[PDB]
């Protein structure tokens, strides 16, 4: 038996952050034929998306 | 009539047994997981819920 | 930031 | 300006304690039983500074970390949110068993 | 003696703030909520965004 | 009795592991793949398989 | 890692208390701006 | 903790509140960098990264 | 407002650092801490409609 | 030869993609799209906003 | 022959693994009841995998 271990450090912060972030829209602008929608993704330092 | 109408969202998941990996971001990074090495539960004794 | 090297009761760096 | 710099010391930072500084568990009860027991697991009790502790009716208090709470069609005092405590008799005794 | 009392309606705190809104159903209510979190309740940010 | 696991806001509702909701009585989301499994628990199976 | 503080001085649970662990300048300033501006309940 | 309690007529919760230090620290090294460690010294709530 | 209910909970942070600073957790209490803190801080009695 | 074949009642693809809706033609749906454009399908957004 | 002296050798001998690696504790819950609480005590958690 072998078995492989986790980087256990360097990988993983422990800040509070969220696992997942739902955005709403800023501005909808509804149309006959469409219906917009504008976000804002703010990724702070620290995060990649 | 549409207002005489419901919705049943529903679903089945046959063989499966929920897992919930005991890993700081959830993803497989080893079989000694990132959080079973660490020396907060490891050296000292905590009782779960 | 504070590190907290505690086996039992950590605090909890909400951070940012 | 010389606030703001005096402020981002490290050693003189802003530290807040919430007023109540407890932790705020509630243990059923059902409608006949007149006793019961709370077993805690094991823990360093470091500075612990006691209990309080009164009996809530579970219609009037909504369930706690609910975005909504399906079950409360109650909208009277909700004792748990301000002080308004009525049921602090009804409490015969009480026994701590640290171990 | 184990009715909620203020549940009455000589609830003097609760009769004020029930007419503070009107004596109608329909209030067109204008509030000022205060922030309660301990973290942030008596917070004095300094510079920033 | 106070230390929830994941405990650093990760998850949409930080406190628990919601494997489901009523989609009837679902207002904000948190429901995925197009039935009552939430967002969370989704996100969680997805990464341990 | 350069402070090694026991982690009830760090928030002030048994420190040695607001007299003498904000800056003399800062307690300085507070008692100055004392009657128009508190800052005694943020410490 | 063994209560013993009146026999009421209805189901009612036991709000026990225990004794914590419930405290949090700001840390406002620079302009916008807002970072708060909290810690609660019976219960407190923080667990490993 | 939505206190100590960490499924629909309040959101404070920096802009250039996207990380809430504020948790809630379901085993605190803020309004009754702040029914507490008032009413040490002064009489019952008085009616502040702000 | 010139009739198109997946206009079809045996098109089991429009068949499991119309029964996920339900059985009436009052949905009230709920469906994760995702982006397709190849620039910004498998993008990586570093820090800002 | 080789081989029984390669294997009688204490650094290479044989480890095998349960491969569900689960330790399995069945809850009761009867038959009306929606809720279910599982008190474990303190325990050492040295390289629970989930």
């Amino acid at each position: 038996r072998q078995t492989v271990v986790a980087p256990t450090r360097n990988v993983t912060t422990e800040k509070a952050q969220r696992l997942q972030i739902r955005f709403y829209p800023i501005q909808t602008d509804d149309t006959s034929t469409g219906y917009r929608v504008r976000y804002n993704i703010n990724v702070g330092d620290g995060w990649v998306l | 009539q549409p207002g005489q109408v419901l919705s049943y969202k529903k679903f089945l998941c046959d063989n499966y047994l929920w897992t919930i990996p005991f890993s700081s971001d959830f993803m497989y990074m080893g079989e000694l997981t990132d959080l079973g090495q660490n020396p907060m539960y490891t050296n000292n004794s905590h009782s779960m819920v | 930031y504070p590190f907290d090297p505690s086996g039992v009761q950590r605090v909890q760096l909400s951070g940012g | 300006n010389q606030l703001e710099l005096m402020l981002r010391n490290a050693t003189n930072d802003q530290t807040f304690v919430d007023y109540l500084g407890a932790k705020n568990a509630l243990y059923s009860v059902p409608a006949g039983s007149t006793a019961l027991t709370i077993n805690i697991p094991a823990r360093t009790w470091e500075g612990m500074r006691g209990w309080s502790f009164t009996r809530i009716k579970a219609a009037e208090t909504p369930q706690l970390g609910a975005q909504y709470d399906v079950n409360f069609k109650y909208s009277g005092s909700i004792a748990y949110s301000d002080g308004g405590f009525y049921l602090s008799h009804t409490f015969r005794n009480m026994s701590i068993l640290f171990d | 003696d184990n009715v909620n009392p203020f549940n009455h309606h000589r609830n003097w705190g609760l009769k004020y703030r029930s007419q503070l809104l009107g004596n109608s159903r329909y209030v067109n209510f204008h509030i000022q909520v205060p922030q309660k979190f301990f973290a942030i309740k008596n917070l004095l940010l300094l510079s920033g965004s | 009795t106070s230390i929830n696991w994941p405990g650093n806001d990760r998850l949409l509702t930080p406190n628990m592991f919601e494997i489901k909701r009523s989609v009837a009585l679902d207002t904000e989301g948190f429901t995925m793949s197009q039935c009552d499994i939430t967002k969370d628990w989704y996100l969680i199976q997805m990464a341990t398989n | 890692l350069t402070t090694a503080t026991p982690r009830l001085q760090y928030f002030h649970i048994a420190g040695p208390g607001t007299r003498e662990y904000l800056s003399e300048d800062l307690q300085q300033f507070i008692s100055a701006t004392g009657s128009y501006f508190d800052l005694k309940n943020k410490f | 903790i063994n209560f013993e309690l009146d026999p009421m007529d209805d189901p009612t919760y036991v709000y026990m509140l225990y004794g914590v230090f419930d405290t949090v620290r700001v840390n406002q090294p620079e302009r916008n960098v807002l970072a708060m460690a909290y810690f609660r010294t019976p219960f407190a709530t923080g667990n490993a990264v | 407002l939505y206190h100590d209910s960490g499924v629909c909970s309040g959101t404070l942070n920096s802009e250039r650092s996207g990380m809430n600073v504020v948790v809630e957790l379901p085993d605190r209490n803020t309004e009754l801490s702040y029914q507490y803190m008032l009413a040490d801080m002064m009489s019952r009695h008085h009616y502040f409609a702000l």
